[PDB]
Formats: structure tokens, sequence, C-alpha cells
RNA sequence: CCUGCGGCACGCGCGCUACACUGACGGAGCCAGCGAGUCUAACCUUGGCCGAGAGGUCUUGGUAAUCUUGUGAAACUCCGUCGUGCUGGGGAUAGAGCAUUGUAAUUAUUGCUCUUCAACGAGGAAUUCCUAGUAAGCGC
């Protein structure tokens, strides 16, 4: 069949829906590439899981990113959260998994927002 | 037939496995009479009884606490048959049938906390019966969230 | 990862317990100590022969090396110095190895 | 004498990634243009609270920085005087306005004193901040001001307070806008001219404080 | 090797492609075109009254392209803004209909669109052509 | 309930209000607070050590907590829950203040470093990870799935390869160096690993017996289950304790017989240090037996040197080397006969450098 | 105008000081012998340098 | 006897309460959430923008409070008022005409804080009964015999109007004075769920749409 | 100005508007959540067509996670025009015409279109609300 993997990714109220197969290196965001994502000054808040890591590593993957609900600056956290995410599930799945461990340890170091969703739920004091 | 008419009902391993359970049962009866022997202001015995009610009320096999009735009137084969685990995955609306539920257990689908759980016959206490869930990455928690469209396989759900 | 620091005949590598030193014996005398977290050359030591073989012992960071001089030279993988230097034999050293 | 070759393809992209930000990846620089590197806080007793050295591309780190007591020290004061722009009713909740000016001002720093943005407004925390405040006593119905010291911290808050704030007043009905007139406040707070907000109005603080001890 | 209009950034398409049928000159800017002001809500009439039509039409083309079929109605809404009344709060008012109806039956006669069954408007297998072409030609601008 | 040592009996019997069972507990370092732990509520009680009645129902959890730790630098407790979250509890002195970290998978382990400045977990995905808690961020994770031995019972139905019975770990504890991590759960092993480098060190089989259940990977072609319940590193520091289904194993290094050298030159050999004693170079033939780190050599030159020149030795002695003198001294005045010499001993190192020693209170720890 | 730093050693609890001014015994950075029991204004935990543009007054309680 | 919801805790654990307001609120009625935060004890006053009725709810039965106090508002002057109590619980959305807000009146100090005595006057209803011990409950259990304020909750013609009051004894006669606000007040419907739930089984409903609608009282 | 309270020209309380360049105006970029919606009838209404607009009209989907609706909301973003002038800031007061709801619009129901272009240059003494996705801005 097609190796893929599906990982979600959520800010305020926005989902992330990005699949992540065995591909030539195309980054698609609602049928359109990366490079025209609306904001226009947060485009590299979503360039942090591509030159974070480095850009070689996706060479052989495909990105199909669709996103809905959010405003403009909450779906760009979440459109760098389901591709930190898409990227870092696909090494333990279909490729090494010391990959995987480098990733998450850049990740880590760089913003941890990427992987887990930081939720600010309430609190009574 | 008692002892069969019950092992369908909940769907039991061996038909001596009744049995096992009704020996208990009416062993909890033999405490409760010597212990209704004792006078009845006595300090014993009042503290005595409501120690076990806690116990019995906490594995769950009896619906309260309060009345004293119960503890030989409700303390039957086929409550303590259905604080199995099978049962509680079918009250619980995890699995759809009960027959299904000890197809999961035995296939090892469903766990306790940390471990999965594998003995279809697990007694589970009313405060444990919390903490049941699927087990994680299986094919069958994983079907369960296509159907609503959450998946997430980073959590390789 | 490519390394390049020796030109003759690399003959012999290891790696250190940690991960995280590494080192390396040419047949141009050369042995050199490398960083593998990051990719600096630690260091660079030279010895007189060239250099057949080398044995590791990771549990205390000495490695033993055969030289061409007929003697075997051990030396410390942390300090980056030659501590012992075995004489005695007469002919080619084939191989050998730590306790 | 020694050689690391750890890339062995030359590394081209499907989607194409701009000439700017292929080389951006050897050292991370603040908007693409300005290095944390070569960044020195030229002052002593305030390193640990001006911080500079974890370097950022763009100042808006969305974290929590409002949750304990001295949280708010590690912030990456680029993004921290980012947010003491927006203060106004006019201005509150609109940061990519704010930091659309910063990218606007260190430009302009650039151009006037090439040295670097960056390492301008790390020095004119270290000269605007205040070494001794006054403050009011009791004293029984009659107040004297009675000098006391001022922790490092306060120091930068108060230092980012009187700039912005200096830059925020001196652009209130001039053509010139918040960005230049920030810019001939953070040049003028490095020389410490007297010629700017935040120097003239320390140096009545440390005035007042020698007046009374 | 091959384009589409999604390879080509939104305003600099409709940009270049408004500009194409200005050139072009055959497209029948209807009679009014200097007094309307083009929408509900709206206070002025377009700030360029020589490119504005063949601006919004260059517009209408990208759109209905990315899409099966859209309406008049649609085109209302999506070319609508908000109104200020004053004193009064803002709220949505489609745009004005005789406008985007009179783009739509004249990219029918250069044969950019076409009525599609269902209802509403759809991109030709020419202007389908002639779109995948500047959406080229603004790709190859780079010399 | 609290214990006596000097007399063996209760303080105090602490209980809650509604009767809860306790897992877990901790004790203010500064034995003023005990604070304990469910399944059946989830709300961290605090009992005071003077009254006897609850302070405190420390909530918000959901799902329950396994484990409860106290910093002794920072007196700040760590809670431990089912809902994937570990949240730090500020519980003196007018903050009330609970700062929540959210985790990936149940967190069962709950392991507080001596500093009082990191915190170490053991997640139900094997991982184990250290966060910070002046800040909320991790300084990284060390991966455990792979490297856990596990037993298939006799009565399974899985290979050992892919039961999910305990590829996790019920327990950690970092040594008090702070740079060692040593986790136990219900599996068959042990393991040792390293803090800053991240690597496992090496790895323990509990015990070998067909009696038990959980030894084998691979049986021939109920029994009561082979776990590590709880595991501590202890203060002396030469072994760890690991709590068993067959009893509490005891791991040490009172063997030594090992060559762990330390900057050894080709003029350093054990013949070399005896010539300096006949030199009377005291301060070079204790060095130059430091360098071999054996203990035979050090007995050697330790009791050979005279009282007069202890104090000049120990002026001379390096800083690097004070705190390995100090622990060879700890470990070797137990089980020998000589009071008066090791105690000058003691006197010297603590007199040369009282200061030194008290600045770098976290770098001595085992020798004190 | 030479001015002296110095480090934090030890804020002072349950000295009666006027709200918002704490005090805290310093340590000269310079020379690690001597202290001076200054007060502060700001926020100030240990282990953080303080700015002194003087040295030999000693600050007393500010009622 | 006491209610059924409120028979676990009654006399045993002091409540603690939560008083918030509606969304956006005026800066007279901010002021009034504050005097509800006054008259009861154990009370503490969290202000309410951008959270949901659902996760303020739900980020107190986790934390763990007695009940929740939410006020509305006309133009400053507050018209109504919920008293939810939160494990499953009721709810008593009361609307309350004749306020006098505390602020208004002169600086004459601030309030005695301690624990009250009550006054239930003409709660004779089964259905006034539910009310006595629904509002009873927000008051910390056992005031001492000698406390110098007293609130009392008065039914005189279905409006319970309830009012704040010091008192010291005299010689011959107890002499009294009014701090704090003035109400009238009327509940006008019950849910046995809280006021998040929206579909729980209403106990009572204020029906103002019958023949005999005017005649009876507690109806 | 809106509104409540007093008073009977005014006193008081809740509020809305703007004084502008962190703006306005013109293009352009284009992203929410909670919600409601038609039977014995006229509901939410796409789409087409006509009208500068307001609206008109011919049709359609929907008793509804199904059709309106991705409610393409507004602040916001970019490019441009204006240039510190009660200015292009502000839109009160008013003239004239065109629409809509309604048996009925005069004392203007409301909407639209052109003209009229006021006070107000940050507000005395007073005083309100508020600690994190909150305050404030902003639309539904």
């Amino acid at each position: 069949a097609v190796p893929s993997v599906q990982t979600f990714g959520k800010k305020k109220s926005a989902t992330a829906v990005a699949h992540v197969k065995a591909g030539k290196g195309l980054i698609k965001v609602n049928g359109s590439p990366i490079t025209l994502v609306e904001p226009e000054i947060l485009r590299f808040k979503v360039y942090e899981p591509l030159l974070l890591v480095g850009l070689d590593k996706f060479s052989n993957i495909d990105i199909r990113v669709r996103v809905t609900g959010g405003g403009h600056v909450s779906q760009v956290y979440a459109i760098r959260q389901a591709i930190a995410k898409g990227l870092v599930a696909y090494h333990q799945k279909y490729v090494d998994e010391q990959s995987k461990n480098e990733l998450k340890k850049a990740f880590t170091s760089y913003d941890r927002t990427l992987l887990i969703a930081d939720s600010r739920r309430p609190e009574p004091k | 037939h008692r002892d069969t008419q019950v092992m369908r009902t909940y769907h039991i391993q061996n038909r001596e496995d009744y049995h096992k359970y009704n020996r208990i049962c009416g062993d909890i009866r033999r405490l409760a009479n010597k212990l209704s022997l004792l006078p009845p202001t006595d300090p014993f015995r009042r503290k005595h009884e409501q120690l076990l009610l806690d116990k019995l009320y906490a594995m769950g096999v009896l619906t309260t606490k309060s009345k004293i009735s119960d503890l030989e009137n409700k303390v039957t084969v086929s409550a303590i048959c259905r604080r199995r685990l099978p049962v509680i995955m079918h009250r619980l609306k995890m699995a759809e049938t009960i027959q299904d539920a000890v197809k999961f257990i035995e296939q090892g689908h469903v766990r306790v906390g940390p471990n999965l759980i594998n003995d279809p016959a697990y007694l589970v206490t009313r405060n444990m019966e919390d903490y049941v869930t699927w087990v994680d990455n299986s094919k069958i928690k994983k079907t369960l969230l296509r159907y609503r469209n959450q998946i997430d396989d980073f959590d390789f759900s | 990862k490519k390394y390049k620091l020796h030109k003759r005949a690399v003959t012999g590598i290891s790696l250190d317990g940690m991960n995280r030193k590494m080192v390396s014996c040419g047949l141009d005398g050369i042995v050199g100590f490398y960083d593998f977290n990051k990719s600096t050359l630690l260091g660079k030591l030279k010895l007189d022969a060239p250099i057949t073989a080398m044995v590791y012992h990771r549990s205390s960071d000495l490695f033993a090396l055969a030289l061409d001089d007929l003697s075997i030279v051990v030396i410390d993988a942390v300090t980056q110095r030659v501590v012992r230097q075995l004489w005695g034999h007469s002919n080619r050293i084939t191989a050998f190895d730590f306790s | 004498d020694f050689e690391v070759v750890e890339e062995f393809t030359p590394v081209v992209l499907a989607t194409p990634i701009p000439e700017e930000v292929q080389q951006a990846q050897t050292e991370i620089k603040l908007f693409n243009k300005w290095s944390f590197e070569e960044v020195e806080v030229k002052d002593a007793s305030l390193v640990d609270y001006v911080q500079v050295r974890q370097p950022i591309f763009v100042a808006h780190t969305a974290g929590r920085y409002a949750n304990k007591r001295f949280r708010k020290a590690q912030c990456p004061i680029i993004e921290r005087l980012t947010n003491s722009l927006m203060m106004n009713g006019r201005n509150n909740g609109k940061k990519l306005k704010a930091v659309r000016i910063i990218k606007h001002t260190l430009d302009i720093i650039n151009v006037l004193t090439d040295q670097n943005p960056i390492q301008v407004v790390v020095d004119a925390i270290t000269n605007t901040g205040p070494r001794e405040d006054t403050t009011r006593v009791g004293g029984g119905g009659a107040a004297r001001r009675q000098a006391v010291d001022v922790s490092p911290l306060r120091r930068v808050n108060q230092a980012i307070a009187l700039l912005t704030i200096g830059a925020r007043e001196a652009a209130f009905r001039n053509i010139k806008t918040i960005a230049e007139t920030l810019a001939e406040e953070l040049i003028n707070a490095a020389k410490g001219s007297s010629t700017s907000y935040a120097i003239k109005k320390k140096d009545e603080l440390e005035r007042v404080a020698k007046s009374n001890r | 090797p091959g384009v589409s209009v999604r390879d080509v950034a939104a305003q600099d398409f409709i940009n270049a492609y408004a500009s194409f049928l200005q050139r072009q000159g055959k497209l029948e800017v209807p009679g009014y075109v200097d007094i309307v002001k083009t929408s509900s809500g709206n206070e002025m009439p377009p700030q360029d009254a020589e490119g504005w039509f063949y601006k919004r039409a260059a517009s209408v083309a990208r759109h209905i392209y990315m899409r099966k079929q859209v309406g008049v109605g649609k085109l209302n809404k999506l070319y609508g803004g908000a109104k200020s009344r004053g004193v009064r709060p803002y709220k949505h008012i489609d745009a004005s209909g005789s406008i985007n109806r009179k783009v739509l039956q004249a990219l029918e006669k250069i044969g950019i669109v076409e009525i599609s069954p269902k209802g509403g408007r759809r991109i030709s297998e020419n202007g389908q052509r002639d779109l995948d072409r500047i959406a080229a030609q603004t790709l190859e601008e780079d010399e | 309930r609290a214990w006596d040592l000097i007399r063996y009996r209760n303080f105090r019997t602490f209980t809650g209000t509604e009767r809860i069972q306790f897992n877990c507990l901790a004790v203010d370092p500064s034995g003023e607070v005990v604070c304990a732990g469910s399944l059946d509520n989830f709300d961290i009680h605090v009992w005071s050590v003077q009254t006897g009645q609850l302070l405190d129902a420390l909530s918000g959890h959901e799902g329950p907590v396994s484990c409860l730790s106290f910093s002794q630098e920072n007196s700040v407790l760590a809670s431990a829950s089912w809902d994937k979250t570990i949240r730090i509890w500020s519980i003196f002195g007018r903050s009330q203040q609970v700062e929540p970290i959210e985790v990936y998978s149940d967190v069962l382990a709950l392991s507080m470093r001596p500093d009082g400045k990191e915190v170490a977990v053991s997640t139900l995905k094997g991982q184990i990870s250290i966060f910070n808690i002046e800040d909320a961020k991790q300084v990284g994770n060390i991966d455990c799935r792979k490297d856990i031995i596990s037993g298939r019972f006799n009565q399974d139905r899985f290979t050992a390869k892919n039961s999910e019975r305990s590829k996790f770990f019920t327990t950690i504890h970092y040594s008090f160096d702070g740079m060692a991590i040593v986790a136990g759960g219900n599996n068959n092993s042990i393991c040792l690993y390293d803090v800053p480098n991240e690597v496992l060190l090496k790895r323990f089989i509990v015990s070998r017996n067909m009696a038990l259940n959980g030894t084998l990977e691979f049986l021939n072609s109920m029994r009561p289950e082979v776990r590590v319940t709880s595991v501590q590193f202890s203060p002396t520091a030469n072994a760890f304790a690991a709590a068993s289904t067959e009893g509490l194993l005891i791991y040490s290094t009172n063997d030594t017989i090992l060559f762990d050298p330390f900057d050894l030159d080709v003029d350093v050999t054990p013949h070399s240090t005896v010539e300096a004693l006949r030199e009377k170079q005291f301060l070079n033939a204790l060095v130059m037996a430091f360098r071999l780190n054996e203990e035979y050599l050090i007995n050697k030159v330790y009791e050979a040197i005279p009282i007069k020149e202890i104090p000049l030795v120990a002026s001379n002695i390096p800083a690097i080397y004070l705190p390995r003198i100090l622990k060879f001294i700890g470990d070797f005045a137990i089980e020998s006969q000589h009071i008066e010499f090791n105690l000058i001993w003691i006197k010297a190192l603590l007199s040369a450098s009282g200061g030194y020693i008290n600045e770098h209170k976290y770098l001595f720890s085992t020798a004190m | 105008t030479p001015v002296t730093l110095a480090k934090v050693i030890k804020v002072l609890g349950r000295t009666g000081s006027r709200g918002g001014v704490t005090q805290v015994r310093v340590e000269f950075l310079e020379d690690t012998s001597r202290t001076i029991v200054r007060n502060v204004k700001g926020p100030v935990r240990e282990n953080d340098i303080l700015v002194l543009m003087e040295s030999e007054r000693e600050a007393r309680r500010l009622r | 006897q006491v209610d059924d919801e409120y028979a676990a805790t009654s006399g045993i654990m002091d409540p603690r309460i939560i008083v918030t307001t509606s969304r956006d609120p005026s800066t007279r009625l901010s002021q009034f959430a504050k005097e509800i935060k006054l008259l009861f004890p154990n009370a503490v006053r969290l202000n309410r923008g951008n959270y949901v009725m659902p996760n303020l709810v739900d980020a107190c039965k986790k934390s763990g409070t007695t009940d929740l106090v939410v006020l509305h508002e006309h133009r400053g002057v507050p018209t109504s008022l919920t008293i939810s109590h939160f494990p499953h619980g009721p709810t008593a959305q009361f609307s309350l005409h004749n306020v006098v807000m505390r602020h208004d009146i002169i600086n004459a100090g601030n309030q005695s804080e301690v624990n009250p005595h009550l006054i239930f006057d003409n709660f004779t209803t089964a259905l006034g009964k539910r009310v006595v011990c629904i509002l009873k409950h927000l008051f910390n259990a056992g005031p001492k015999k000698d406390s110098e304020r007293v609130i009392t909750f008065a039914n005189r013609g279905d409006f319970i109007s309830v009012r704040q009051h010091v008192y010291v004894r005299t010689r011959e006669g107890v002499e009294i004075a009014e701090v704090g606000p003035r109400f009238e007040m009327r509940l006008f419907e019950l849910r046995l769920g809280t006021l998040e739930n929206k579909d729980a089984d209403v106990e009572w409903q204020l029906r103002r749409f019958i023949r005999t609608a005017n005649k009876k009282d507690y109806l």
C-alpha cells in the first residue's frame, strides 16, 4: 500500500490534520504550498519544524496539512504543531528510531509547544 | 441447575465457577449469622460488620452500605458475578455483548492502569472500576478513534 | 558522517563507552582523538612507528596500540598521552587483547 | 589539519526554500539579520536579568512569564521591549503591529550607527536603569524622601518602561512615528547624551537620591 | 515543467491578468463603471476607475476556476464588506449585484467561463487554458 | 503512623477524614509536614507532625496520586498523577501556588534530585523524563522501552516481546551525586542510566529462577510474578538496594578488583609509590597511589606516613583529590582498628580546608 | 565616581520595614570579605548582583 | 431535617463559595459582587470574562467548592442572582429588585466579616423550607453565642427581603443599626442540577401566566 | 448623544462617541465561536437576473452535523493616498430625493444617496471595574 502517518495539532480552537507519507518532498497546506501562509510575519513560525531539524529530512516525504477553526494566529500554531508531530511520528514508524530521538530532542530544546498541546486550562485561586 | 443458569447469563469459563462464588457468598452469611448472635450493644459487633460492609461495598457486591438486611438477602452469586471484568466491560458499553467482551479480554485488548489483564474472571473493585480502558495502540482502540475521525498517530493510536 | 584526518590507511577505530570521544590510528603514526557528540577534533597524537591494530577497553578508557617498532603502546583516552610502553617482542605483533 | 564532513549531498528541496533562509541555518539571527553572538552586556549586575544568551528568530515567544516571581527575567529582551510597546488602550492586544515596528526600528539603528541594533538595545537598558531610587517615608505625617538602592530586576523593568514611554510621548504630534523616535531614544540612550527621555529622567532619580541620604 | 494557477500567489496573478485583459482590450466594461460604489456598506467608488473592473474580473476568474460553480448571489457575499452604519454597529452587507452579474455575462463572451449544470457559473476549457498560460508567464517573471 | 527509633513507638497515627487507602508518602525534610496519596481519593492529604490533624487536602488531580516527594534544598513537594500532568506544589508561607507540567503517559514514577532543581519521572510509555522545577521545561528524556527484559509467564498466550506488562518502571531513585538513576519495575531487570550522557551503564537481571514466573524470555517447547518494587541508592553509595520478590538485593563495589586508573604517566608504577616512602616524599607517594586508584597501594601509603606530617600533607593535598581522599577514609575506618590514626586525618582534611568543603556542599555528599 | 557591585547573600525576614522596601545583607564582589546591610526597592532574591553608588553607608530601618 | 443534597456535609465541613460576575461587568455591579463576597464568609470573587459556564463549573467541582454565586445586572442596577450547589446539587435563580449598594452611602467604614447569626422569618411552605436549607448552608457552621452581626432573611409578601445588621445590647433593649445591602429578592426557578446543566429536572418554576397566579403564596 | 435616578430651568447614577499619523481614507490579504430557522403555513434563505446603494425580482436548499453556512464577522495584515491644518480628524444639527416594515411612519420606524461639517486639542473636584487567554480592543 502507501506508508502514511496521521498526526494532529491543536491550538485555541483550531485543528490540524497532517498526513505524512513517503514521497518526493512537497509540503502543502490546504491545497497550497507552505510558502503562501496568510499572516506573512508568522510564516517563520511554521518554518520552525522545517528549519530546526534541517530541511534534508523532508526530501522523501509529503506533508499534507489541512486546518479549520481558529484565527489567523491560532492556525499558525496548529500547523507548526502538526508538522512537528507528523515528522517525529514518521521516524518512529517507517524510518529509524535513532532519528526520532534526535528530532524529539531537537524540538524540545527549541520549543516544547511544537509537540504537546500547551493546554491553558483555567485555575481558580 | 441454578449454577448453570447463571453461568450462561454472565458467561463463565468453568461450570464450577458459580459454586466457587457460592462458597464465598455463603461464607458471608455464616459470618453474618454468628455476628447476629452477639448481643446488640457490643462495641465489637457494632464495629465489626461496619468494618465488613466497608469492604463488601468497596468491592461493590452490594448496592448500599446502610441496609443491614442486604447482607443476607442481596448477597447473591449473580451479585458477585457481575463485578466480573467482562460484565463491567459490558456495563461500561465497551464491548457490544458479554461474550464479545470475553473475546476481547482473552485476545488482550483491555487493561487496568499500567498492566493489561488477561484472566477474564478478574474481579474489579468499584474503586478500581474507574480505570479500565482499552490497551493503548491496540487495533480496537484505533478503530474507535477512526469513527470520530480523531486518531492521532503521534500517540500511535 | 565522514571523517577525514588520516592520509595513509586507517588501521583501527573505536568509540568510548560514553559515546563521547572517538580514537583512530593510522599507518602514518597519527593517533587522532575525536569528539563524537560535536564533530570537532579534540586532539591529535603522533607516535613513531606505523600502527597495525588497536584494542580499546571501554571500561577504563585505556587503549593499546601495536607499532612497527615491535612495542605495545598503551594510551589513556582521556588524558591524551602515552601511559605505558611495553618492550620485549622481537617480531610483528599479530593480535592482542585486554583482560 | 582536521576536517569533519557532516553533509554529504547538496541539500536541495522540492519546495524552494529561499537563498536567505538556507543560509540562516548556521546561526540563529533576530529577524534573519541580527546575530546574538558578539553581544555582551557591558554592565555587570545586569547579566542574569537581560537575557540575550538564547537566540531567537522573531520577538514572539508566547510562553508563560507571569507565573513565577522572577520568570519575567528570562524573556529575551527584544520581545520584552515589544511587549512594552503595546501600552495604551489604542494599542493593547496588537503585537504584530509592535513587532513590525521593532523590525522597522532595528533597521534604523543599523543605518545610522552600523554596530548592531541589538548591541544598542542592550546598551540602552544598561544606561537608563537607575542605581539609587528614592522612596517615601512615613515619618509621622511629614513625609520626606528617603533614598535607598534598587534591585536589578527593577533596574531593568523601569528602564524598558522609560524608553517606550519616552518614544510614545515624543512621537505624539509629529510626522516621526513610534518606530523612528524609539531609534532616536536607543541611540541617545546608548551614548547617554542627556538628550533622550530616559537618560534625562534617570538623572533626576539619581540626583534626588543623592540629595537626601 | 507545468503550472496551475494555484502555483502562483493570489495577488501577483490577478495583478498581471487584470493588466492582460486591459491590453487584450476585449472585455466589454459596461456603461457606467465610473459612478458605482461596488458594494453594500461602501463609501467611495473605486480609487482606480481605469483598471478596477479588470482587477475584479481577474479576481472572479481565479475564483470560479478554483471552484466547481459559484453564482451571482455568491460573488456579492464574497465582495460585500462590512458597512459602517455610523453611530450604529457594523454588520455585513453583500456587494452590488449588477456589477458581479456583469462580470459573469462579460466573461462568457471571451469564453473564460460558461453556464454550468446544477447552476452558477463554471470555468470553460478555453479559460482554463488562458489562466494556466499566464500562471506560467507570471511564474517566469524571473528574467 | 510515624515511628520512633530511639524508643520504638508510634508518635501519632495520622488518619484521613473518610478513611482512604494510602499508597505513597512524602516527608518534609524539616520534619513538620507528612503528605500522603491514595488510589481512592486522588487528594493529597497533608498532616502536621506535631498536631495529628490534617492541615489541608491539596487537590487538583484527575486520577490517583502515584508518588510524592519533597526536594530538601527548596522544600517543594511535586505530585504524581495518572492524568499525564506533573503538578509541582508550593505549600509553605502565603504562596499556595501549584505549577502543572503535562506528560505523555501515566506517570507512576517520581524522583527528586538532591540539588532540589530536577525531577525524574517514570511514565507508562517506558520513557524516563527529567524536568526542571524553577522552569516548567524539561532537560531531556531517556528511552527505556527497549532495554527492559520481560518474562513470559507460564499461563501466558503472547510472546514476551509484545506484552505490555513490564516495559515501564515502577520506581526511580537518583544517586546522591545527582548523576545516575536506578530504575526498577515489575520486569526482570534493573537499570543504571547516566543522567548527562543519557545512556544506560549496566543492566542487572534480578534473578534466574524457573520457579518464579517472570524470568524467561522464552519458555521451553498462578506462579508469583518476579518484579522489583522499590529501589534506592544508599548514602554510602557503594551499592543500591532493590527490593525484589526473592528478597531485598544489595549491589555494591566493596570488592574493588578493578583497574580504574587516573592520570597515569609512564613513570608511575606500583613500585615507584613504594620508593617514595623510602624517599620520604609523603605528598607524592599518596598522589602516586591515587593515580592507580588501587586500595592496597593506598593502604600502603596511608598507614605509612607519620603524625608530624599529616597536616603538612593535608595542606599539600589538592582540592580535586579532596572528595576522593575523604571517601577512602570513610570506607576504610569503619572496619579497621585505628581510631586515633584515622581521626587525625579527618581533623586534618576538615582543618586544612573547612571553607572549601562548606562552599561545595553539593560536591561532597557521600564523603560527609 | 567608581561604582562597587555587590552580590546578595540573604534577604532579611521579620524585620519591620516599610512596604515596598526589603532589607538585604549584600556581599562585596571585588572583595568577598565584607558585608553591608542595604535596602532594595524592587523584587530581589539571593545570588543576584546589586549596584551600590556608595559603599560606606549602611541602611537602617525606614519605619 | 436538612435537605438530601446538603445531608452529607451539613454541619461537618465549612462551605467555600465563589461570587462571580456575568460577562464584562459594569463597574457598579463589580462593586456589588464584592458586597456579596463580604456578606458571606468563605467567599472569593473571581472576575469572569471569556470563561464558559461549563469550564467554570467543571473547573470548580475539580477544585472543590460548595456552590457558586453568579450575578446579573441592568444598566448598573443588579437584577438577578443564582446560588448553585456543586456536587450535582440544586440551583436557585433569584430575581432581586430593590437594591442599595453599600458604596453609595458614606465612608462609614468596613464590615465585621465575623460569622453571622441568621434570621429566617415567615417560611411555612415545604418549598419555603427548600429555600431555607439552600440559603442557610452558605454560612460557616456554628456561630458564637455573642457574635455581633446578624443577617435577617425576611419573607413578607413572597419577596424574601434580606438585610444585614449589627447589634449591641443595652441595659434594657437591643439597639441595632444597618450596614451592607438592602435586597428584595424572589426566586423564580429551581433546578435540581447546577446552573451549567440547562436540562435538569425543574423542582419549582414561577408560573406567571395562570388564572390563579396572583392568588397563592409560594406559587 | 444614549440611558437610569432626582427635580421641575436643573441635581445624580449606568453608559456610547471621538478628539486622530499605534490614524483616516482606497484597494487588496482573509481567519472565529455560541447559535436560530417554514405549516397548516410564509421562517432561515444559496443561486440567476434588475438597482450606485437601500432594495426589487425569478427561482432553490433546509422541520436541519444534510440547506442558509466555511455565517469568507470585526478589529487585524499588506500596498497606496493624506501630512499636522478643528486637516482628509469628528459626524451633531439640518435641506432634498430614492427604498423597506406596516391598516397607519406627521412629532423624522428604519435603511440607502447628496449636501450641511457643530462641540470636542485627553477632560476640575470626584470616582468605577480588574491579576492570564484576564484587563482592554473587536465583531457575532
